[PDB]
């Protein structure tokens, strides 16, 4: 799904990551994150992540 | 067939050097071993050709030695290569920093008379330092494995920056479990008492592997070490107890002095 | 404004992260010091807004403190922050590894409440580990700067790999200079015969910079450094002196000996 | 130009520096060096190729 995808371009592309870190739950809204996987990121929750 | 050793860095995707991303990209075959299936998903889009190393770790419940491990994923690789493949190992950090397997493979292809290099690669040490705003150089650095400072004769400069690697499995010396005992880090805590007071404050510390994860820099009292919740990619920082003194004899053979 | 502080590593153009690639082509304005003329090309196609920070550099046969120069300098990267650009500062190596302006300029940017990080790069101890097939982890592993060991009180552990960074200036107390004298170095030779023969094997390593060149790997007597051949960029690895031994009092801790070791 | 633009493209190009490093004055000549850089390359003399 999207959060794989989603990880891979933050991780790689410098525009991508400063939106985020300006806004990390509209960025994170625009590329289709659930509100479950936002949670789970703000949390900080790694393996919840995982499973999703 | 050759050998390319490369790393991935510990972040996700974007941590890897331009050339070792080329290096995956156009290898024959690629033997992975990297922190998540995020960055396994990454390889897998850049090469689909990959084979895992992890399978080489015990799988079910087995006890099984860690250096069969690592005899088994050398073997793994040179296999590729003994049979004429353009062969790429990509491991998670800098591939010869505190992984034994790609210097063994290399040391291996060479004496069979292939070739064989290893790329540099952004480690879990480079890592540190970014995130606490240490520099090694500032008062020096010191690193070590943490059981091999338990088993052999190991003497830190206690005015430096002190890493120990493999902090969760601390001890355990039978290289069969992936974590040791709280008596075990206790052990390790009187030894360090040496140098260290026992409330000389010490940190874990885990960098990120996804972009979207904070660092673990966690600080407590060395004392409190052995109930901690240690991980696999756990590195205990021990920062400085003492202020560097001056060494006079060779200060004034260099006519100098603390002014 | 805000700042990043990347590096560019050893070798032209492919040592560079990915992701502090892509920093550098989206900044505002990059402050760069890189090793040579093909790097600096290479950056300014990456983004033609650069301002090389060599230029704070003694341009004469001036004496300047090096703490000057990494003053203006830091002050010229904070003067972009402060004006408002999305300033990249793209440094050879790892850009906080034996290098002071990023960390200084980050601890500016952050008191005067600009966003402000570093980006971990590969360093020249990244390379020599590769070059030399050497693991810090096989017997142990310690770096210091040449001349605080001269000047300090530091206490190596023969066993490790040791490494020596800034040996040309070994000893060089002014920061006004480039390079040493032999009386300096043999200062040296003779501090470290505490703990190492002066027969004993040591290396002077430079990375390379350039992909079509070798690194400098120089095997040596340690009595013999003062007359070797040294630049800027040299690193001295001085490899252990004495084999792994048991630690019985430990072993006897944990209840077991060499033996039962897996 | 041409000098630090191969060498830009070698030092990033991991197809090119496997073609490199199997005929090193091949894959110069072909990217247009002349006798004197090859020479300067060879006999690791980076100063001269810098002057060039
Ligand atoms: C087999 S070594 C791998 C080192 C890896 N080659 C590197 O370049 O960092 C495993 C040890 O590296 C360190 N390490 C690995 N991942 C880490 C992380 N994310 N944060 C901190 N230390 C880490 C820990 O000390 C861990 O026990
Ligand atoms: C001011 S420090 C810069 C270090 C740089 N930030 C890094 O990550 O390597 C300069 C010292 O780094 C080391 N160094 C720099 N370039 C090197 C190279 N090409 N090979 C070996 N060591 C090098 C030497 O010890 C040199 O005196």
């Amino acid at each position: 799904s999207g959060l794989s995808d989603f990880f891979t371009q933050l991780g790689q592309d410098a525009q991508l990551m400063e939106d985020y870190k300006q806004n990390p739950e509209a960025v994170m809204r625009a590329h289709g994150l659930t509100d479950e996987q936002i949670n789970a990121v703000m949390t900080g929750d790694m393996e919840k992540l995982k499973t999703l | 067939g050759s050998l390319v050793c490369v790393g991935t860095g510990l972040q996700l995707a974007g941590q890897i050097s331009v050339l070792s991303r080329s290096y995956i990209e156009h290898a024959d075959i690629v033997f992975s071993l990297l922190p998540d299936g995020f960055s396994q998903r990454w390889l897998t889009k850049l090469n689909p050709n990959v084979i895992n190393l992890q399978q080489f770790y015990a799988q079910n419940g087995e006890v099984k030695n860690r250096r069969d491990t690592y005899e088994q994923m050398v073997n793994a690789i040179l296999d590729a290569v003994r049979a004429g493949k353009k062969t790429v190992c990509a491991l998670y950090g800098h591939p010869g920093v505190f992984a034994c397997v790609s210097h063994m493979a290399i040391t291996r292809a060479k004496a069979e008379g292939f070739s064989a290099k290893m790329e540099p690669g952004i480690s879990a040490e480079a890592c540190l330092w970014a995130d606490l705003g240490i520099d090694p150089g500032n008062s020096g650095h010191q690193s070590f494995e943490a059981s091999q400072f338990m088993f052999f004769n190991h003497v830190p400069d206690p005015t430096t920056h002190l890493l120990l690697w493999q902090i969760a499995i601390a001890g355990e010396h039978t290289l069969t479990q992936f974590h040791t005992s709280s008596d075990r880090l206790q052990i390790l805590v009187e030894q360090l008492n040496q140098w260290y007071p026992l409330d000389h404050e010490v940190v874990i510390y885990e960098a990120a592997n996804l972009p979207i994860q904070a660092p673990r820099i966690e600080r407590l009292p060395l004392a409190n070490l052995p109930q901690a919740h240690l991980m696999p990619i756990s590195t205990l920082l021990i920062p400085p107890a003492k202020k560097l003194e001056y060494n006079y004899a060779i200060l004034a053979k260099l006519g100098i002095g603390p002014e």
